[PDB]
RNA sequence: AAAAUGAAGACAUUUUAACGAGUAAGGAAACGAAAUGGCGUAAGGACAACAAAAGUAGUAAAGAUUUAAAGUAAUUUAGAU
RNA sequence: AUAAACAUACUUUGAAUCGGCCAAGUCUGGUAAGCAGGACUGGCGAUGCGGGAUGAACCGAACGUCGAGAUAAAGUGCCAAA
RNA sequence: CGAGAAUAGAAACUCUUGAAGAAGUAAAUUAUCUACCCGUCUUGAAACACGGACCAAGGAGUCUAACAUGGAUGCGAAUGAGAAUAGCAGGAAAGCUAUAACAUGAAGAGAAAACGAAAAACUAUGAGAGUGUAGAAAUACAUUUAGCAAUAGUAUCUUUCAA
RNA sequence: GGAAAACUUAAAAGAACUUUGGAAAAAGAGUGAAAAGAGCUUGAAAGAGUAAUAUGUGAACGGAUAAUUUAUAAGAAAAAU
């Protein structure tokens, strides 16, 4: 909305809101990220202190598909099936049917351990597990499978 | 009953240097010059519009007859100020024909509503009549 | 934030506008429809 | 949720149908003007056609500035001799026959984007606004003589409409011709430059006839009536329900479209079937009224008494005013 | 509304085709309506005008009847011998009349008007049988759903519905709160105006009853 | 084109417009870089009181 | 009855709306402008308050 | 003239429901009348919070309502904001009054045996506030707060707006 | 700024108190007690005689020249040619 | 002791600006300068009004539109109010 | 003599001018007081500093793309899916529908290998709700309960040579 | 290299005959709803001409306050007992 800008409220003012001593000239210190170490150094020092230099080894053709490992914590495991299913099997133990929360179907590969789990047995089928994730699943009375 | 309508300045606020130059019209413009005589309020030339010049709220936008203004374009427009004939006054629009003006004028007398254009766009009843 | 804009090259001749997108849908659809009319399992 | 009964009338015989229909829950959606204004401001621009000036306009010269020392300005000047054009101004936007300020480009942002769930929030707030006679009349619709403000007609009467004389007859029976004749009687010509581009006649808005899947053959009869715009129940949008960003269009529902409203929008407890992921929201308050809580505190003696500001005394001079 | 994509609704394009039209299409545009006596005999509504045709002027200052002496297709006008103006010095000049302001009274029919009028006669007939077939089919569908009623009800007076059933919706309480300030001061003004109109009408009836 | 090098004129007036921002009380209560044994004593007791309090909460 | 603001006036057979009362049931009134009462008259011997 | 410390400028407190929401304007009118007449700090508190901007009205999840009312069973949590659903932990039985309930939040509270009241219902039942627990969400959990300041700072650095070749 | 009242009055509510200079600069729209208030140019979508002929217009449009009125002002309104 | 609730504490975003000049019961270089450069404060810049005849800085005092009254610097032979 | 208090006491008027033009307003002239050329850079211009003979029309913070803050809006551990694209009625550059790849986010640290979060928390001050007494109209004093937001510090836990 | 220049009327009915003049033209006369008269829809400002009115010693113009002149412009009700 051009009618809502400051140009329409600065009609009549000579400098159009830019000052009389310091005019609105073409450049205010260069074109782009100029002077990264000379006159805009204090800007880069203040707001991007690690902009200049090198760090870490070069990976000539990085395979970002090999680093794709979505993770879900234990506290969010039962939300994969539902709250009604959770209450349906809330009184199961060893010997009877226990629902299997396979996480690869939901797009989660590694299961992490954070938060708390409901006091029910469960079978967690996932590609990778954490050391503290397996403890919480087994301490509640469940099992940790593996896939692929 | 009619109050005293008091105006704090009855003149016109003319644009600075409008009298000297014809390209500069008389419609007011606040001078933004860094060395302008008027905007620095020099003695002799310190006449600028201010909110302090505003007239009393009770008697604002009120015609000398003591009533406000309410434009009308047809007879049905008059029906919106029939309850307030002592507060408003009809003002026929400048484009309303002479034939329609008589119908508005006749109805306004019936509804006891004043008309400010009562002698407007009349026929030639000034000479040879 | 350090800006990274590749507009220093002549982008105005690099601009492609999709004004033909609504008419592309009609053109493709009228080819699928007219392909089955030739022989219906042609577009099978 | 009683959802009171809605009567269905017959277009031809004028007889109300025996079995009423419960009011769909879409009519209970919150009526939010601000949300509708957001959606209407965006979708109103989606019909715009690309435009622009010639990219070579004004800059088709080989002009360079004469420099200083010649008692003329430094604006570029046309080259050569033998014509009055030579030595004149050039490309600059302040000159004559030059380019303008930043010339218009055909790759501007004509069409706008709006979230789908926000688009349905406005439509549900625009269908619900058509059941309020105060808003429908305020929009400029003559609905004094209509039997019911959610005007629903029989699907049997619609199915026999094949000519414009019959469609006009139906509109007269349900007293909808008061709004159709208003558009007919007050159709005028456009003001300004718009008539040079073809837009001459400027009509008003009348009833909107919303039909369903089975009323497709009766559309051709309603389309030639001045100031009567038809639409389908599924294709409803703010461009029809709130024309000019004013809500409360006079909608004339058919039996099939009215009975499909609950399927398309669902209720406040069920998600819509024809709109995956959309459910009618609750207003910020349950009963949008304030007197029911005023009398509750009065009954409980929790409020105080109304205060009239005491007349402050004007300052006097005790050294002279003996009183 | 127009639905053909090969024609344009542009006044500028329409006007240009009217000025660049060749002599072939200028004749068809230059058509006049047959009078009552010729319409009944020929069953033809309008035909392009011809030389020596007799017409009567129905619009203009002088509604005289005369003979066509010139059909100027470039000017899109005709000339009538009766309608002439003296050119100041004494000589007279014809006055141009648009072909749409005249009606033909006597035809000039050498040999081709017989072909044209007969062709334009069967054409009118063939359309009536097409309209008649369509009109009765609509009647067949209507009576098949409304056997008691008749097709003639649409051509007569319509009696509206007098019932005024109200519906309780919990939004009429907020109707004034969803109104913008400009459109609320205009809705409330109409409420006040209507009440004052109704108050006087009620008062007038009391005096009339008295 | 010589210039004026430096002046303190109008600098105390500028500093007292939004005056001397005093540090909050949280600045005086920091305990970084304190005595190592004193820090060990405090951590040892805070772990003793915390365990006792959390055990009573666990029992009920 | 008529509203307090409504003072009916006669119409010289000009066009009038359906709600306006006709002339046969309208009786005109004289415009009143005198509201303040005049001074009281007392005996010839008592001095005036003023 | 007169030597003042400062000139009178508008006080930076909102006193009405921002925006054109016809229902939020009604709640402000309802509680502006309640606070004025009853003169209760609760109605004043609710009126003050109803006029805060959206960014200052943070959400409260069912997990936080569950923990806050664990020792307050016969209570009614009052939070002037949207109430979202925490899908990781169970929802107990509780009555909550809030501006808005998420579809998954309202179902969880209703199924557990609780009640989801709006604000016009609470003013009808407990206008002065009698069985209410005032609850507001966390304000410092915003992602914007990370980048406020100078990242070069030695004590509490900022979070370095990402951009060209951010390592 | 604080008190009072508040679905619609109206003058952007009532009362009280303090305040009112200004270059560069800032105060986008909306927000009932409104998080500054408004005038003007053009174009687009609606509204404009509510009883079925619904804004003005050959009983004279727009424009132009002037005479007066309203507004602190930007400007608006009406008369005459 | 005194003052302070439109107090206090701020948070975020951002404009303009860093050519300055003047006074002095002040200082350094210089013969001195309406010269050059500094410490503290107040001003002009950004500022009109009354007085010094006229004056960016001096004296009184800082400005919404007015009516009436005592006043400030300073004046009371005429210009010029006394 | 006499304050408080109780009983009785009282104000409605003139003259002049005005459709033979009152009060006010406008224009022109006269008289007293008052008034340096506008815009601009500049510490400072009415300046012997520059541009300006006069008038009309045109005339200069716009568009595209990325990020951030902030005010209104929808949904909310999800949000978007007008990504392409495929269908529907209607004939439609408009409208509607598409269990959908992906974008941001739900988990963070390390250069990388390799990993991947609870003592179901603690302390301090703090928002709200009652009860009683009293001033007594307003409201204040005492007591019981509450712990939100925020700030700060603590134990515990993930990654790092190092938090 | 490279311009400028749109518009009588509905219809030319584009004055048509006389007097003055070398002629161009002018005055009548006539056409037309209206000269809109071809330098032709309307016709602004800058610059002039005519008429009315007013003023005057080295600039002119503006503002406050009054006087003079001109213009605008407020009414038909009615006392005590």
């Amino acid at each position: 909305a051009t009618r809502f800008r400051q140009t329409r409220r600065r009609r009549g003012h000579v400098s159009m809101g830019y000052g009389r001593i310091g005019k609105h000239r073409k450049q205010r210190g260069g074109r782009g990220n100029a002077g990264g170490q000379h006159h805009r150094k204090t800007w880069f020092t203040t707001f991007h202190p690690d902009y200049f230099g090198k760090h870490g080894m070069r990976v000539f053709h990085l395979k970002a598909n090999k680093y794709y490992c979505p993770s879900i914590n234990v506290d969010s495991l039962w939300s994969l099936v539902g709250k009604d299913v959770q209450a349906q099997y809330k009184n199961a133990k060893v010997g009877e049917e226990v629902p299997v929360i396979d996480c690869v179907k939901h797009g989660y590969f590694k299961v992490l351990g954070k938060g708390f789990l409901p006091k029910q047995p469960v079978i967690v089928r996932a590609r990778y597990f954490s050391e503290k994730a397996q403890q919480k699943i087994k301490a509640v009375g469940g099992a940790c499978e593996l896939t692929a | 009953i009619k109050p005293k309508i008091v105006k704090k300045y009855t003149g016109h606020f003319k644009r600075f240097d409008s009298n000297r130059f014809l390209r500069v019209k008389a419609s007011w413009r606040v001078p933004r010059g860094i060395d302008n005589r008027l905007r620095r309020k020099f003695k002799g030339t310190n006449l600028l519009p201010k909110i302090g010049y505003g007239s009393a709220k009770a008697t604002r936008n009120m015609l000398p007859c003591g009533l406000y203004k309410f434009p009308v374009r047809n007879t049905t427009d008059l029906e919106m100020i029939m309850m307030q004939n002592r507060k408003y006054a009809a003002e026929i629009s400048h484009a309303v024909s002479a034939k329609k003006r008589q119908e508005i004028i006749q109805r306004a007398k019936i509804l006891n509503i004043r008309v400010l254009n009562a002698d407007a766009r009349i026929k030639k009843q000034e000479v040879a009549q | 934030a350090v800006s990274n804009i590749h507009f220093c090259k002549d982008w105005r001749s690099k601009v492609h506008t999709w004004f033909k997108q609504p008419f592309r849908k009609i053109r493709r659809h009228q080819t699928r429809v007219e392909k089955a009319k030739a022989v219906f399992p042609a577009t099978i | 949720s009683l959802r009171p009964f809605v009567t269905i009338y017959d277009g031809i015989t004028g007889e109300a149908e025996k079995t009423p229909v419960r009011l769909p829950a879409v009519f209970l959606a919150p009526i939010r003007g601000d949300v509708v204004h957001f959606v209407y401001r965006n979708q109103s621009k989606n019909t715009r056609q690309p435009e622009g000036v010639s990219t070579e306009a004004g800059k088709q010269h080989s002009a360079i500035s004469w420099g200083t020392g010649r008692a003329v300005a430094r604006i570029p000047r046309i080259s050569g001799s033998g014509s009055g054009r030579n030595g004149q101004g050039a490309f600059g936007n302040m000159t004559r026959k030059g380019h303008m300020f930043s010339p218009l480009k055909n790759f501007r942002k004509w069409q706008r984007k709006t979230p789908k769930q926000m688009r349905r929030f406005a439509v549900a707030s625009c269908i619900a606004a058509s059941a309020v006679p105060a808003l429908v009349s305020a929009r400029g619709h003559h609905i004094a003589g209509v039997p019911q403000i959610p005007l629903v007609v029989n699907s049997k009467s619609i199915s026999v409409i094949k000519k414009t004389k019959q469609a006009v007859y139906l509109l007269k029976k349900i007293n909808a011709y008061s709004d159709v004749l208003k558009v007919i009687a007050s159709k005028t010509v456009r003001a300004g430059q718009g008539k040079m581009r073809g837009r001459k006649i400027k009509e008003r808005k009348g009833p909107l006839v919303v039909y369903g899947n089975d009323d497709l053959q009766a559309v051709k009869a309603f389309r030639n009536i001045p100031g009567v715009d038809t639409c389908r129940v599924e294709n409803l949008s703010v461009l029809n329900l709130a024309p000019g960003c004013h809500m409360g269009r006079f909608i004339i529902w058919t039996e099939s479209a009215f009975k499909k409203l609950n399927t398309i929008f669902g209720t406040q407890k069920k998600m819509a079937q024809g709109k995956s992921g959309f459910r009618i929201a609750h207003a910020q308050m349950a009963v949008p009224d304030m007197k029911r809580v005023v009398v509750a505190a009065e009954k409980a003696k929790l409020l105080r008494a109304k205060i009239v500001l005491p007349k402050v005394p004007k300052r006097a001079n005790p050294l002279k005013n003996w009183a | 509304m127009k639905f053909n994509c090969k024609v344009s609704s542009n006044p500028s394009k329409a006007r240009k085709a009217l000025y660049t039209a060749n002599a072939s299409q200028r004749a068809l545009m230059m058509s006049a309506r047959l009078s009552k006596e010729l319409r009944e005999k020929y069953n033809v509504i309008a035909i392009p005008i011809h030389k020596d045709d007799e017409v009567k002027i129905i619009k203009g200052h002088q509604k005289v009847a005369g003979k066509v002496t010139a059909v100027r297709r470039s000017k899109y006008v005709i000339n009538i011998d009766k309608l002439t103006k003296t050119k100041a010095n004494g000589q007279t000049v014809p006055i141009a009349i648009r072909p749409s302001n005249v009606i033909i009274t006597k035809l000039f029919l050498n040999k081709d008007r017989e072909a044209l009028l007969a062709k334009k006669a069967e054409s009118r007939k063939s359309y009536k049988e097409l309209v008649a077939k369509r009109n009765e089919e609509v009647a067949k569908a209507f009576t098949a759903v409304y056997p008691a009623l008749n097709m003639d009800i649409f051509g007569k007076k319509v009696e509206p519905i007098t019932e005024k059933k109200p519906i309780r919706i919990p939004s009429k309480k907020m109707a004034e709160k969803l109104m913008s300030k400009p459109t609320l001061r205009a809705y409330k003004t109409g409420i006040k105006v209507h009440k004052a109109k109704n108050a006087i009408a009620a008062y007038k009836a009391a005096l009339a009853k008295k | 084109s010589k210039d004026k090098n430096r002046s303190s004129h109008n600098q105390s007036h500028k500093a007292h417009r939004n005056g001397f921002y005093k540090p909050k009380k949280s600045a005086y209560m920091s305990t970084k870089g304190m005595n190592v044994q004193v820090l060990k004593n405090t951590k040892a007791q805070r772990k003793f009181a915390l365990a006792k309090k959390l055990e009573a909460k666990k029992a009920a | 009855s008529a509203p307090q603001w409504f003072v009916p006036v006669k119409a010289g057979d000009a066009k009038v709306p359906a709600y306006y009362p006709t002339d046969d049931m309208i009786q005109e009134q004289k415009k009143k402008l005198r509201t303040r009462k005049g001074a009281k008259i007392t005996a010839l011997d008592k001095p005036a308050w003023n | 003239a007169i030597d003042l410390d400062r000139h009178h400028v508008r006080k930076h407190v909102s006193k009405t429901a921002r925006g054109n929401n016809a229902y939020m304007k009604l709640l402000v009118r309802l509680y502006g009348f309640l606070a004025r007449r009853t003169q209760s700090k609760f109605a004043k508190t609710i009126l003050h919070r109803l006029c805060l901007s959206r960014v200052n009205r943070p959400i409260v999840s069912t997990s936080k309502l569950a923990c806050l009312m664990k020792k307050h069973p016969e209570e009614t949590a009052v939070c002037v904001n949207t109430v979202t659903y925490d899908s990781r932990y169970p929802v107990p039985k509780m009555n909550v009054c809030a501006l808005k309930f998420t579809k998954t939040a309202e179902a969880a509270i209703t199924k557990a045996g609780g009640k989801c009241l709006r604000f016009d219902e609470l003013a009808l039942k407990a206008p002065t506030g009698r069985k209410t627990v005032l609850i507001r969400g966390k304000r410092n959990v915003r992602e914007a707060l990370k980048h406020f300041g100078k990242v070069c700072a030695k004590k509490n650095p900022a979070k370095q707006y990402k951009g060209k070749q951010t390592k």
